[PDB]
């Protein structure tokens, strides 16, 4: 068990770093703030895609799905916290978000 | 099903009217020729909205620390009615750049 979770914390320590370019998801009207936000989101999904391909047909069905759900929960709960901590959301922001 | 189809038709009509100020009849609306023409017109518009932004000259003192809204977002506002995703937009841009004789811009988009 402890050997496996050591791989999990190593992987999480990547996803949040890939979200470091999210810039707190503020000022979506700016084109650079939209591009740098898309850069983080593409790479977050790409990391999980390759990890799932690597772990495909290796772990049992229950544990594979649970580990993937656990990683995706951390991926999504950071974006949710960033959005809920915002202050100004205009009409343009409500479309790009 | 009748109500869902009628809702879809009025949603398309209202989206095309509000985002483009184009007003015609339903026989002219359902005609796919105008839909394709407006799709290719705003594909070409997106071509220029980025082509002018590759620097052909020195940058102007505009969007300095206050950046203007992206042209891609406005194109996507228009295309939400057109039901064109990012993959199809990139596919069309690749072919259009290939017809222009620009090799690197097509290869980079294919690689991405």
């Amino acid at each position: 068990t402890e050997c496996f979770l050591a791989q999990m914390r190593a992987q999480k320590g990547e996803l949040l770093e890939r979200l470091s370019s999210a810039r707190n998801f503020s000022n979506m009207d700016d084109e650079e703030n939209y591009s740098a936000a898309s850069k983080a989101v593409r790479q977050v999904l790409h990391q999980l895609k390759r990890l799932g391909i690597v772990w495909q047909d290796v772990l049992p069905v229950n544990i594979y799905c649970k580990a993937m759900g656990t990683l995706l929960n951390t991926a999504i709960s950071e974006v949710i916290g960033k959005i809920t901590a915002l202050e100004d959301i205009s009409t343009e922001d409500g479309d790009r978000l | 099903d009748e109500c869902e189809e009628m809702l879809k038709l009025f949603k398309e009509v209202a989206s095309l009217q509000e985002n483009f100020e184009v007003f015609l009849s339903f026989e002219d609306y359902s005609n796919s020729s105008l839909v394709a023409d407006l799709r290719e017109q705003h594909i070409k518009a997106h071509e220029v909205a980025q082509a002018k932004h590759k620097p052909g000259s020195t940058p102007e003192p505009i969007a300095a620390e206050v950046r203007s809204p992206s042209m891609e977002s406005k194109l996507h506002r228009q295309a939400l009615a057109l039901q064109m995703s990012k993959q199809e937009l990139e596919a069309e841009l690749t072919l259009r750049a290939l017809k222009d004789g620009n090799i690197k811009t097509a290869l980079k988009k294919c690689s991405d």
